[PDB]
């Protein structure tokens, strides 16, 4: 059930995300569950999620640019570059220590 | 904030083109201030421009034209604007305090938020440290004690009356002072401004190349001075970099950075009043780093009253030195300033019993007797700082008994 | 326009049979290609042959008074008017 | 550039080795904008002038109003 629906959601981002309407321009060979009475139906179904983890960790990744956000959250928050967090409270030492 | 830097005489000029040289090596700034191709902040040691050139704060001093012009010749991106040309030097000093008075407040009034001043100059230096020991006196008077003084002070390898004289107003009006000797520089190197250059540039690496922490000469030099009187610092550096043989870990580094023979003054016994290490490299592993400062709390023997914290700083190496392996630089707060002090008044003492050179100064009767209390308020200075030295020493300094 | 028109009613009607005639991708490739186009023409008159930047300088030049000689030779001359 | 969200994606990570209509439709130097972008961008310039902290109808007096009654001082 997760596999499923974790699929479907991924799907729908990358769709929404990058405004494709269908997946057309991949140009990619694709295979249809048959039947529900199938033997593959997990097989099937494990190669769609990683057809979709792959589609959508490749968007944030080399499209998205998601490793240099991770930089720019741990500047901003902890305070891996100091330099001007100390600028803002040497600037306002008077007012941040008022109640 | 940013920083000002005052050369002064020829030593302190020579020593202010090695200490340019790396800063603008480190920052790939090239010799005519044009950019190399940011998360670096050369603008704390350098004016930028609406044109992209950069220029250093720093402004020159010098009795003669020759060092002025070799430096000015060697760095073309000096300005010149900024370049200016014992009793008698400190005499010479009173007169040109106004137009000094005004070229300082034109460096002040061209940053944006100062933070402090650094000054290179020689003790021993004859004329300049006497304009050098003036210039303290007229910065300090003007701007108060809110922006505080760096001096990296090269010590002396009638020499006793100039260095009793130049550090009557070195412990007055300095804030913290580092001290350099060239018997231990060139001890070392068994050409010396390199080393001095070195280490300078090396103390302000958190400030120049940010990090978690120490973003600010407040926090460096607060972590070492516990009392204004206590305020010579000792400097070690680890030579053995670059070689085949290494240090292999960053951890051997923090263990040999505490040997005797690498300290940058003459040292037997001594106790530390604080500590604070540089490691700078592209990468620092933590579990080296915590296992080192464990066995050098242990090692080192602290004073009674001090906290006995060593703190270690994890400096960042320069995208523009390529991959060089790790290096560091050890700065420390020792009672063994009472040895050097205690030679210098020695010599002092021995000097001025046998009246051999004072005719060069004692012009006449108001003359001798100027210089006479001149001398004695000096070498009063020197010895309340080494009976405070050796005062720290004992358990009973905090005790009112 | 007319141009325009010819070039894609050789598309709606001569390569296809109109918009009946065509799967979702493409039409909706169609309108975003009629969409640009459109929106640079338009760009190359409005900011082109009109000039909107020059005017609406030349209307922060005079209403907001920034050509102070022309106001002053205006009121000097008009003084008595 | 007007830069937005939808800008900061990369779509190259898709092969995307074709390019539409043609190399015939020229690149601009200035933002593509639609006719009532155009009315609204005009209308905002106007009226942040208009409506500046200074300029604004808001000792329950506007500033408006004082700046009016120096140049009456002045007048007299």
């Amino acid at each position: 059930q997760s596999k499923i629906l974790n699929t479907g959601k991924y799907l729908n981002i990358f769709k929404r995300c990058t405004g494709l309407h269908n997946f057309e321009s991949l140009k990619e060979k694709l295979t249809t569950i048959t039947s529900l009475a199938a033997p593959d139906l997990e097989l099937k179904i494990d190669e769609f999620y990683h057809r979709a983890n792959k589609m959508l960790m490749k968007l944030l990744f080399d499209g998205y640019n998601f490793p240099s956000v991770v930089n720019i959250f741990q500047r901003l928050f902890l305070f891996a570059d100091s330099f001007q967090i100390d600028n803002f409270i040497d600037s306002t030492f008077s007012e941040l220590k008022r109640g | 904030g940013e920083t000002i830097t005052l050369q002064v005489g020829q030593c302190g000029n020579q020593v202010g083109l090695q200490y340019w040289q790396q800063l603008a090596t480190e920052h790939g700034i090239q010799s005519d201030g044009s950019s190399t191709p940011r998360n670096d902040h050369p603008e704390l040691f350098f004016t930028l421009s609406d044109s992209n050139t950069y220029t250093p704060r720093s402004i020159l001093i010098d009795m003669e034209p020759s060092v002025i012009a070799k430096s000015t010749s060697a760095l073309p991106m000096f300005n010149p604007r900024n370049v200016h040309l014992w009793i008698n030097g400190y005499k010479y000093g009173t007169e040109e305090e106004e137009t000094l008075l005004n070229l300082i407040d034109r460096e002040v009034d061209k940053c944006d938020n100062l933070s402090n001043f650094q000054l290179f100059h020689s003790v021993a230096g004859g004329t300049g440290s006497g304009v050098g020991s003036k210039m303290l006196e007229v910065i300090s008077d003007r701007y108060g004690h809110k922006k505080l003084l760096n001096t990296f002070s090269i010590f002396p390898s009638v020499q006793p009356y100039n260095t009793i004289l130049t550090l009557k107003r070195l412990i007055d009006y300095s804030d913290a002072t580092f001290v350099f000797h060239n018997d231990s520089l060139n001890r070392i190197e068994n050409g010396a401004n390199k080393l001095i250059a070195l280490v300078s540039a090396s103390v302000s690496n958190p400030l120049r190349f940010p990090g978690y922490m120490y973003s600010s000469m407040e926090s460096i030099v607060s972590n070492l001075i516990p009392t204004p009187d206590l305020k010579f610092l000792t400097s070690s550096i680890a030579p053995f970099s670059t070689q085949k043989h290494n240090y292999l870990n960053e951890y051997d580094m923090l263990l040999e950075l505490s040997n005797d023979r690498y300290k940058t003054n003459r040292v037997g016994d001594t106790s530390y009043i604080s500590m604070l290490n540089y490691l700078i490299g592209d990468n620092l592993d933590q579990r080296e780093i915590r296992k080192g400062i464990l066995k050098s709390q242990q090692r080192i023997s602290f004073v009674p009253w001090v906290a006995r914290s060593v703190l270690v700083v994890h400096g960042k190496k320069s995208p523009y030195l390529k991959n060089t392996n790790l290096e560091g630089i050890q700065v420390t707060n020792n009672t063994s300033m009472i040895d050097v002090f205690t030679k210098i008044l020695k010599q002092f003492d021995l000097l001025i019993k046998r009246k051999a050179y004072l005719n060069r100064y004692y012009s006449s009767v108001e003359e001798e007797n100027e210089v006479m209390e001149m001398f004695n308020e000096s070498r009063e200075s020197v010895k309340s700082i080494i009976d405070e030295y050796k005062a720290c020493k004992e358990i009973t300094y905090l005790d009112d008994d | 326009v007319n141009q325009y028109n010819v070039k894609y009613s050789a598309i709606l009607f001569n390569n296809h049979q109109g918009l009946a005639s065509m799967t979702t991708n493409e039409m909706i490739k169609l309108i975003d290609s009629q969409y640009n186009e459109i929106l640079t023409f338009l760009t190359q008159i409005i900011q082109g042959n009109n000039k909107l930047f020059t005017h609406v300088y030349n209307f922060k030049r005079f209403y907001f008074m920034e050509t102070n000689d022309f106001i002053d030779a205006i009121m000097v001359k008009g003084k008595d008017v | 550039n007007k830069n937005d969200q939808d800008l900061l994606l990369n779509k190259s990570f898709m092969n995307l080795s074709e390019i539409d209509p043609n190399n015939d439709l020229p690149k601009f130097n200035v933002n593509l904008l639609t006719i009532d972008e155009l009315v609204e961008l005009h209308g905002t310039y106007i009226d942040s002038i208009i409506n500046s902290s200074l300029l604004n109808e808001k000792t329950n007096i506007s500033y408006i109003d004082q700046i009016f009654n120096i140049l009456q001082t002045i007048f007299n």
